[PDB]
């Protein structure tokens, strides 16, 4: 019972105080019996090193599926609202991220390749996270399977250069001949998110005003930039907003997965 | 009962003894002798065993009471504990209550059931969760089914026995391979060291009030010992079979030798 | 006389292999496979999650995936 | 020196006539500058356009410094990557090769300037290179492939030229013979050279000279990717002479080395199946799979290994699910295969095949053209598959539409409603593209599958003599050293099994088992062939050794098959041992529970007859 045990050294202090549980910790996690620590830390009033070892849980589980790699972050990510309780919300991009890596995905399982389209432009926001390899073969995806072929052409030349950086045998090479011999690089994106000050027409995945500079919030089941609050779902618990048109549907947030 | 070759054409129990004789396909006859094995639980005075290999038969000792519960299935693992009782079936767990109704008869009431197949080597019911735990794992589950934690040792678990505590706080003990004596209580999910022996622990059980502990090891050797800081050493006796602790009586130990 | 043996269906083998539909419609020209190395084998579904059970699971769920290897003895 | 510059963050942009544009333009500029040279060929050349690339190679002034000999023999080698698709193809490879040699003036160079150990070297291994690779040229390409459109009928000069182009790829191979010793003298470190030494003293039917490099191989390939193209061969050599323990152990200790190498497991796995020591490769597999570091997904050559190995054993759902487990992710070196195993189960579950005389076989065959809509489109093995796919139906027109498919696969070898919607949309396709037969009796060889595949449609549609005529010609090729190969193709094998099914309906016999002994004394785990000999001994009346060989069978298929297991049981009941006809039918029941004629045949006369 380490978080009374610490509140309890109050009378006068003492000559020790603690120590033993970080003992405790480097030998659970150089034993590799990793959720163990993560108990011993939560139970110890320490919720920042639980949610970091649970991000390393989640980098770890990555490498196999992404699914468990949400869970793992947005684990780690109410871990530290609960330090807080007891780069404030980088805590969440890891969830966000694999969030995307799924959410994308799952409107290409429904045919809605346009929604899918602009979440693959925002997995762009976290190429510390997943590999750009992953991502940039995500936005090619959906960009030629609305054939839109100038964010494919911008996502196969990165393709390209990643071919090129592992060699120093190109699958990329035959698809994009393949595909630029036919259709011609044209950018088909329209421009539909006018900034509230300036009021000029931004891309549907834009972070930040074009030239005001104003930062901007997207929709997590479709991607788009939000601009408008009338239609804006939030979250209590994660703090991220939604379009009511494509949430009513979610009977829980598609993030933390709270109702 | 037993396994042959080819097919077993025939097969018949010797009349009033617990033997049968089977002849095969491949020219062979075969008489197997049957030693009934017994399983069984105990608290306080409730005593409960399997009769028939199909029924549940508790017995309260000091007030001579008994019923017979028909489980219809085979029965492999029961636990004991309070009013609550735990049957392990072949597919199931069903958790039956113990009650008394207006004229003061005991009756038995099903109050659960977990459609899980578990697959143990120790079962202990508590208050409000079961407890089943195999070689390294010890998985502690919830009336309905869902599973509500686990804690892995470092020795496989060679006994456990709910020693009793608060509602949803209950303590456990548990012998490992190592000589280790923990308890593991049901909320927390790190047990608390008690005993380092030299060998593995076949038995174990604490004081009724818990300050003192009896071990057997693996060479039926028995150690009480007074708990603290370090255990120290009260007395030692061999070729012990089994012991008990004295319920009402804190210094008061009955053992039954080979 | 002719027999033909009942083999599992398609979607028995995954149930999350919903790309077997997506990856027959971009096929109908030539071989894109160097893209589709990336969708995730499984898919999110509509739930709730709780902290508590989701790290039990997690935790059980990882205690099973050592002991399925165990159960062999092999060290 | 930024033209170049331009000209790449010009192609990454992806305009490749416009980048042929500015490149020509520059070149127009300055002649003399050979990378833009080099970046325009390759540019033509990767487009299809072959003649300009030729046209920039030829027109460059240089087609004396270090350098200037350096763009000369790279001018020379892109010339003949842009030639790879006879005797014009292999002078450029000549011609640098020559020029290489002459670069005397290296010696002159590095001998006196002592120069950097590494620089010295570096020019070495390069020329070996090109030696290696004017060696496989020569071994692999063949100046063969004339037009042969009809053409008048002639007398002699058809013939001449034939034989004047055998005499022209044995002079390739007797010169690539020196090319290659030339090759492994200028650098021992080469293991491709040391490979392609090996597969070309294999090549050329010697006696002698296989057992002195070919069997060499552990000394020569001692460690690398390529292992496996050196272990298949040596395996053939080896089931050649017969030593068949020595092609075991080398694969005991090469997987010993590496845990890991899934093309050698799979090798390996073919080969016990020809042994049919099938179990003993179960700790390899063992082995596979506990070399992962601690746990995860399986890696789908692991997951392809063993779907390989449960489908030997005649576990097609195991196989299956490991073989759908296999694809993922999709485009894999395994995928193509795991998908063309997965279409190959769903065609054939059974040991019994196409080749025999019904919504699971609709279901089957919906999901087995469900799987080929993966395949890519341009590929040869797609092609043949959906052809397969379309003739498992045994519809008459579906008939037509495969054989039709089968035979433009030959001769272009010779030079949820949206998912229903595709099958029936590639079923039109099909459909229209059937809208020849000669140019299969007269044309070379080369696909076998496609020549098993238009037979087996020849034969289900009735013609029979076409179908003797067009196998007969498919294996007049090796008539073995072919079924006596470790290699995953076994297309060569089935089409004996289809000449002992087509002779078993001729009224003679005595050739039928004359095949099934070759095939089985080659692979020992042919269930199919153990029921086909137990078939004819049941015509032959001998009883005793039709029924050992049907327990052969009984274990090698693992008691899951309902036909040899019918044939067991119906000899267990002339054989009087209804016990043993009961079990064998209880477990193709258990099994197989939709089998017609098996209770009613065999139980009902084995309850009859257990206690006469
Ligand atoms: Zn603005
Ligand atoms: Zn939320």
């Amino acid at each position: 019972m380490w978080n009374r045990a610490i509140a309890l050294a109050k009378e006068h202090r003492l000559e020790d105080v603690g120590q033993l549980l970080e003992k405790y910790a480097k030998y659970l996690i150089h034993r590799e019996r990793l959720t163990e620590a993560i108990e011993l830390y939560r139970k110890a009033g320490k919720h920042d090193e639980a949610a970091t070892l649970l991000a390393q849980l989640g980098k770890r589980a990555a490498l196999r599926d992404a699914l468990k790699a949400k869970k793992f972050y947005v684990l780690s990510a109410l871990e530290v609202q609960k330090y807080r309780t007891t780069t404030l919300d980088a805590a969440w991009r890891g969830a966000e991220a694999y969030h995307f890596l799924l959410m994308c995905q799952q409107q290409m399982a429904d045919r809605n390749f346009k929604a899918a389209l602009v979440l693959a432009m925002r997995l762009i926001e976290y190429d510390d996270l997943v590999a750009p390899v992953d991502g940039y073969s995500l936005i090619a995806l959906t960009a030629y399977l609305v054939k839109n072929f100038g964010l494919c052409s911008k996502a196969f030349a990165r393709l390209e250069q990643a071919e090129r950086n592992d060699e120093a045998p190109r699958p990329f090479a035959d698809l994009a001949r393949h595909i630029f011999m036919t259709h011609s690089p044209v950018d088909t994106s329209v421009d539909s998110v006018p900034c509230p000050t300036c009021g000029s027409f931004n891309k549907e995945w834009a972070q930040r005003c074009i030239k005001c500079q104003q930062p901007f919030n997207t929709c997590i089941v479709s991607g788009c930039a939000i601009v408008s609050e009338d239609g804006a779902w939030q979250c209590s618990v994660c703090h991220r907003k939604a379009l009511e048109a494509v949430v009513d549907k979610y009977r829980n947030c598609p993030l933390c997965h709270t109702p | 009962l037993a396994s042959a070759d080819d097919w077993i054409w025939s097969a018949r129990q010797r009349p009033r003894q617990k033997q049968f004789c089977y002849g095969t396909n491949d020219g062979t006859i075969s008489c197997i002798d049957i030693t009934i094995s017994t399983v069984h639980t105990i608290y306080d005075d409730q005593y409960v065993f399997r009769k028939d290999m199909t029924n549940l038969v508790v017995h309260q000792l000091l007030v001579d009471r008994k019923m017979v519960i028909p489980c219809n299935e085979y029965v492999q693992k029961i636990a004991t504990f309070l009013d609550k009782l735990a049957v392990q079936l072949q597919e199931r767990v069903i958790v039956f209550e113990f009650f008394y109704d207006d004229d003061r008869t005991m009756r038995y009431q099903d109050i659960a059931q977990i459609r899980r197949r578990l697959e143990c080597s120790l079962l202990c019911v508590t208050t409000g969760a079961i407890i089943v735990s195999n070689d390294k794992r010890i998985t502690m589950y919830d009336f309905q089914g869902n599973k509500r934690r686990e804690w892995s040792m470092e020795s496989p678990v060679q006994l456990m026995k709910v020693v009793g505590g608060m509602e949803g706080r209950e303590i456990l003990l548990v012998g490992l391979n190592g000589g280790q004596v923990m308890k593991v209580f049901v909320d927390n999910p790190f047990p608390t060291l008690l005993h380092k022996g030299t060998a593995p622990v076949k038995s174990a059980e604490l004081s009724s009030s818990r300050s003192r502990l009896a071990v057997i090891d693996s060479t039926n050797t028995l150690q009480v010992l007074e708990l603290g800081e370090k255990n120290e050493l009260l007395f030692s006796e061999d070729n012990v079979t089994a012991v008990a602790f004295n319920i009402d009586v804190d210094d008061n130990i009955a053992f039954t030798t080979g | 006389a002719g027999f033909q043996a009942a083999l599992p269906r398609l979607n028995e083998l995954d149930v999350a292999n919903s790309w077997d539909k997506l990856l027959r419609m971009m096929r109908s020209e030539y071989d894109m496979s160097c893209l589709t190395s990336c969708l995730a084998r499984e898919l999110d579904e509509d739930v709730a999650w709780n902290p508590e059970m989701l790290l039990v699971q997690l935790t059980s769920d990882m205690l099973d995936a050592a002991e399925l290897q165990k159960d062999s003895g092999e060290a | 020196e930024l033209s170049v510059r331009v000209g790449r963050a010009l192609v990454a942009a992806h305009d490749y006539a416009k980048a042929i544009r500015y490149y020509q333009d520059a070149l127009v500029t300055d002649p003399h500058l050979s990378i833009v040279r080099a970046d325009l060929a390759t540019l033509q050349w990767r487009l299809g356009h072959i003649e300009e690339a030729r046209e920039t190679i030829v027109a460059s002034p240089v087609y004396e410094a270090v350098g200037t000999a350096i763009e000369r023999i790279n001018l020379y080698l892109l010339l003949y990557k842009v030639l790879r698709d006879d005797d014009n193809h292999g002078d450029a490879a000549l011609t640098a090769l020559l020029t290489a040699r002459s670069l005397r003036r290296l010696l002159e160079h590095q001998l006196r300037t002592t120069e950097a150990p590494e620089v010295i070297t570096e020019q070495r291994v390069v020329m070996s290179r090109i030696c290696t690779e004017a060696g496989a040229r020569c071994i692999y390409s063949t100046p063969a492939p004339p037009p042969f459109s009809v053409v008048m009928t002639d007398k002699k000069v058809e013939a001449a030229a034939a034989l004047a182009v055998q005499s022209a790829i044995a002079s390739r191979l007797t010169n690539a013979r020196e090319y290659l010793r030339e090759a492994i003298a200028f650098d021992e470190s080469n293991e491709r050279a040391q490979l392609e030494s090996a597969q070309l003293c294999y090549r050329t039917g010697d006696t002698e000279g296989c057992e002195q490099h070919c069997t060499t191989v552990l000394r020569m390939a001692e460690g690398s990717a390529n292992t496996a193209d050196a272990a298949i061969l040596l395996a053939n050599l080896y089931t050649e002479q017969n030593r068949d323990e020595d092609a075991r152990n080398m694969f005991e200790d090469l997987l010993r080395k590496t845990p890991q190498h899934y093309e050698a497991l799979v090798y390996y796995l073919i080969l016990l199946y020809h042994a049919g020591q099938l179990p003993e490769a179960k700790e390899a597999l063992e082995r596979a799979a506990a070399a992962v570091p601690i746990g995860q997904r399986a890696d789908p050559g692991l997951s392809y290994v063993r779907g390989l190995y449960e489908h030997l054993c005649n576990n097609n759902a195991e196989a299956l699910r490991h073989f759908n487990l296999a694809r993922l992710p999709a485009g894999n070196p395994w995928c193509t295969r795991a998908l063309v195993r997965m279409i190959r189960i769903y065609l054939v579950p059974t040991t019994q095949d196409l080749w025999v005389r019904s919504t699971e076989l609709h279901d089957n065959i919906r999901h087995a053209e469900q799987l080929l809509l993966l395949l890519p489109v341009h590929s040869e093995e797609r092609r043949i598959l959906q052809a397969y796919c379309t003739m498992a139906t045994r519809r008459p027109e579906e008939l037509e539409t495969a054989l039709h498919l089968f035979l433009e696969c030959i001769v272009a070898a010779e030079t949820d409603d949206e998912d229903l919607q595709l099958l029936a949309s590639m079923h039109e396709a099909a459909a229209e593209l059937a809208q020849t037969l000669a140019f299969a009796l007269q044309c070379k060889v080369i696909h076998p599958e496609a020549f098993l595949g238009l037979a087996i449609c020849l034969f289900i549609s009735g013609q029979e003599t076409a179908a003797r005529n067009v196998l007969a010609r498919l294996l007049e090729s090796k008539d073995p050293i072919a079924i006596l190969t470790c290699s995953e193709d076994d297309t060569i094998e089935r089409a004996m099994l289809f000449e002992a099914y087509m002779d078993t309906q001729e009224g003679r016999l005595k050739d039928a088992r004359f095949v099934l002994q070759q095939v089985l004394s080659a692979n020992e785990g042919c269930s199919s062939a153990w029921n086909e000999l137990g078939l004819i001994y049941e015509r032959n009346q001998k009883h005793k050794n039709a029924s050992q060989c049907y327990q052969k069978a009984w274990k090698l298929v693992q008691e899951a098959d309902p036909d040899v297991g019918y044939k067991l049981g119906f000899n267990y009941l002339r054989g009087g041992q209804p016990v043993k006809a009961i079990d064998v039918c209880k477990r193709v029941l258990t099994h197989h529970a939709t089998y017609p004629r098996i209770e009613a045949d065999i139980m009902d006369a084995a309850y009859s007859m257990l206690r006469p």
